[PDB]
């Protein structure tokens, strides 16, 4: 079966750090393409960031240098470490699933896990 | 990032009626468009691959086209357990960007 | 004696970008109002040497590494840059020196059915070394579940193919690419 596991959301101060964590069912994180789309309660979705099976990464000049996807080879996790933290990144997070050939859609994502950023 | 804007933000439809939306990108990128279903409270649900082909486990009843710059899907019949937005979205370029999304509601 | 330029540039069959070729110029006197002197090409970016002054500047083999791009995918090709093709088909050094002539080939190489025939490497473990060539077809491993070679739960087909069709506008039609790589009995 796929799956997908969200989790490490909690309440936070702006400017503060958070962590993510998926134990990667389904697929296994180290050979696929995953991307980072969060979403503010009751807005449009927001990419973030995108690693691809190799380790290459891409980020929007509005979310660069602040946040960092990366991957140990030694777990099957994802991990987000998530820096400088502001209330507009209220989610509500996914982590993506890129399949193959044109159709890279992101058809598994999870449930979400919620992260506040407030004073 | 590619700007994604769909056209209208909002519609009302009644049980059974035809729900069509529309998505245009500031640059052309062909056929790559996923388009996902979000229902309220509920994580978006992959429908369409290459902009005219349906999605492993989705129903039948949804069949897009339009590709390059300009994006379409024809709910053929929306339902009542099709009451839900839809989010359009690109991946062309080295930066990837969503469509704002259109509520659709039943009438 | 005049170079083959015209054999790589005018190539009735052109090599997809995952499975390019190398062809070395040893000796030669070349006659670069062909290269320089012409408007087919609608990239151009010479790394470390000059447009015009590149004839009187002999080195000790120079490559003629021809392939298929798509449109933006142009822009992926050149020293560093950490696109798709860039890290998983062909990469340039960062210390690169030469010139990259590229051109727009939709009437020859999009058409109305999709171009499934030019292909690229969405899939490559780690990264290519500079100048690396990966023409291998072994099954790509998606997790750590054992995929015996085979398609399935978390494996995966290692190859795909670009798809070009004419609706493209300017930022994804076909381009045909040729990266010039110097080494240091070659001139203008």
């Amino acid at each position: 079966e796929v799956q997908l596991v969200e989790s490490g959301g909690n309440l936070v101060q702006p400017g503060g750090s958070l962590r993510l964590s998926c134990e990667v069912s389904g697929f296994i994180v180290s050979r696929n393409y995953m991307s980072w789309v969060r979403q503010a309660p009751g807005q449009g979705l927001e990419w973030l960031s995108i690693i691809y099976p190799g380790g290459s990464t891409f980020y929007a000049e509005s979310v660069k240098d602040r946040f960092t996807i990366s991957r140990p080879d030694s777990k099957n996790t994802l991990y987000l470490q998530m820096n400088s933290l502001r209330a507009e990144d209220t989610g509500t997070y996914f982590c993506a699933r890129g399949l193959l050939e044109w159709r890279y859609g992101q058809d598994v994502w999870g449930q979400g896990t919620t992260v506040t950023v407030s004073s | 990032d590619i700007q994604m804007t769909q056209s209208p933000s909002s519609l009302s439809a009644s049980v059974g009626d035809r729900v069509t939306i529309t998505c245009q990108a500031s640059q052309d990128v062909n056929e790559d468009l996923n388009w996902y279903q979000q229902k309220p409270g509920k994580a978006p649900k992959l429908l369409i691959y290459g902009a005219f082909n349906l999605e492993t486990g989705v129903s039948s009843k949804f069949s897009g086209s339009g590709s390059g710059t300009h994006f379409t899907l024809t709910i053929s019949s929306l339902q009542p357990e099709d009451i839900a937005t839809y989010y359009c979205q690109q991946y062309g370029h080295q930066a990837l960007s969503f469509g704002g999304g259109t509520k659709v509601e039943i009438k | 004696n005049l170079c083959p330029f015209d054999e790589v540039f005018n190539a009735t069959k052109f090599p997809s970008v995952y499975a390019w070729e190398r062809k070395k110029i040893s000796n030669c006197v070349a006659d670069y109002s062909v290269l320089y002197n012409f408007t087919p090409f609608f990239a151009f970016k010479c790394y470390g040497v000059s447009a015009t002054k590149l004839n009187d500047l002999c080195f000790s083999n120079v490559y003629a590494d021809s392939f298929v791009v798509k449109g933006d995918d142009v822009s992926q090709i050149a020293p560093g840059q950490t696109g798709n093709i860039a890290d998983y088909n062909y990469k340039l050094p960062d210390d690169f020196m030469g010139c990259v002539l590229a051109w727009n080939t939709r009437k020859i190489d999009a058409t109305s059915t999709g171009n499934y025939n030019y292909r690229y490497r969405l899939f490559r473990k780690s990264n290519l070394k500079p100048f690396e060539r990966d023409i291998s077809t072994e099954i790509y491993q998606a997790g750590n579940k054992p995929c015996n070679g085979v398609a399935g739960v978390n494996c995966y087909f290692p190859l795909q193919s670009y798809s070009f069709r004419p609706t493209y506008g300017v930022g994804h039609q076909p381009y045909r690419v040729v990266v010039l790589s110097f080494e240091l009995t070659v001139c203008g």
